[PDB]
């Protein structure tokens, strides 16, 4: 979970 | 934007700030107040969303801070309120209220052209206070910018020419954040800031290779692993790069220098940059954001807050801290640096920063 956020 | 008054006896209401005595006020109210004869409220909360990624509420964004312009402006050129003081409102929690306080001051600096020492002053010390800014990511927050790192930061991207809502073009703006038109935001005159595409072409890779090929984009600058093949920028002549590292970490400082180099170098010959990484948002926001330090000596806090008032939740996480120690690192590099004249394989042919040592050799 420490990766960049999704966009939706 | 519709021209209106540029910006009487004091009106008094109990949880509202004035920030144009008998014209423009700040109210924070649960239910819907009524319109008197002396005053007309307003507010956008019915109507301009923030589309939060996690935990992330704010703040606003230009195309927002443009509606709401467009919204103020036409209740301010309203004949019915020529003796009116206008009270713009949020619901009362602390979240909606540094949203809509945030706003009205970028209101202010972009197109009343105060300046952040007068549009602070009615927010400062007010009780209770405004919920500072949180990143985007799905981790335990651990680092905040507030209304007055976002204000300086806007302040200071319009002072040196970066933001010009005179051009502003919103519809253009809100189609191309879109997912199903590429996910982009022209961040400045000079960066574009994207998600990476994605192939098996799909309507949001075409849309992005429409508008780079159409708006002066010279290099793509790819920040994670491969989903898309890189021919297609290739095939309409758009240099292409790598420079990947893993998700949600940080970038060891040489991979910044080459990027800034690299950035200079295209710059330099009048194009622009797209960078993207899988959201572009963190690791985009590691590189553009430590080339507009270098550039424009924005501190990290600002950097941070203009990026996300351009594209939100960029700089995620512990990157918000890494950029926030490395801000004299970027600064320093513009005494310490100089642009190369050998190319260089590292970035495509590109020249990269070296120090003073090796710029004398040459």
């Amino acid at each position: 979970e420490l990766g960049s956020p999704l966009k939706k | 934007i519709p021209t209106t008054e540029n910006l009487r006896r004091s009106v008094y209401l109990d949880n509202t700030i004035e920030f144009l005595r008998g014209r423009v006020y700040l109210g924070a109210y649960d239910y819907t107040p009524e319109d008197t004869d002396e005053l007309v409220f307003f507010t956008v909360e019915d109507a301009i969303f923030y589309n939060s990624f996690h935990l992330d509420f704010g703040p606003m964004n230009i195309g927002h801070l443009y509606r709401f312009a467009v919204i103020f402006h036409e209740i301010l050129n309203d004949p019915e309120n020529a003796n009116k003081a206008v009270v713009f409102y949020s619901s009362a929690s602390t979240r909606q209220r540094a949203n809509a306080a945030c706003m009205l001051c970028c209101y202010m600096i972009l197109v009343q052209a105060w300046t952040p020492h007068q549009v602070l002053q009615p927010l400062a010390q007010v009780d209770p206070p405004f919920m500072p800014f949180r990143d985007a990511g799905y981790s335990n927050a651990d680092f905040e910018i507030t209304i007055q790192d976002v204000v300086y930061g806007v302040w200071r991207a319009k002072e040196k020419g970066l933001i010009d809502l005179h051009s502003f073009n919103l519809e253009s703006y809100e189609k191309y954040e879109h997912v199903e038109f590429g996910d982009f935001n022209v961040l400045t005159p000079d960066f574009i800031a994207f998600a990476s595409p994605q192939e098996d072409l799909n309507q949001p890779f075409k849309s992005v290779l429409n508008f780079f090929a159409n708006n002066n984009v010279q290099l793509v600058v790819r920040l994670n692993s491969h989903l898309y093949n890189k021919k297609h920028f290739e095939d309409i002549g758009i240099q292409h790069l790598d420079l990947i590292f893993e998700d949600g970490t940080c970038p060891d400082l040489s991979i910044v220098k080459n990027f800034v180099g690299a950035a200079e170098t295209i710059i330099k010959r009048g194009g622009k940059i797209a960078v993207h990484s899988k959201a572009g948002l963190g690791r985009t926001g590691c590189l553009i954001g430590a080339h507009l330090i270098y550039t424009y000596g924005f501190t990290a806090n600002e950097c941070i807050g203009f990026l996300r008032f351009i594209r939100p939740g960029m700089v995620v996480g512990p990157q918000q801290h890494w950029l926030y120690l490395h801000q004299n690192d970027f600064r320093e590099w513009k005494y310490t640096t100089r642009i190369s004249l050998k190319p260089s394989e590292a970035i495509g042919g590109l020249y990269p920063l070296i120090s003073l040592e090796e710029y004398r050799l040459q």
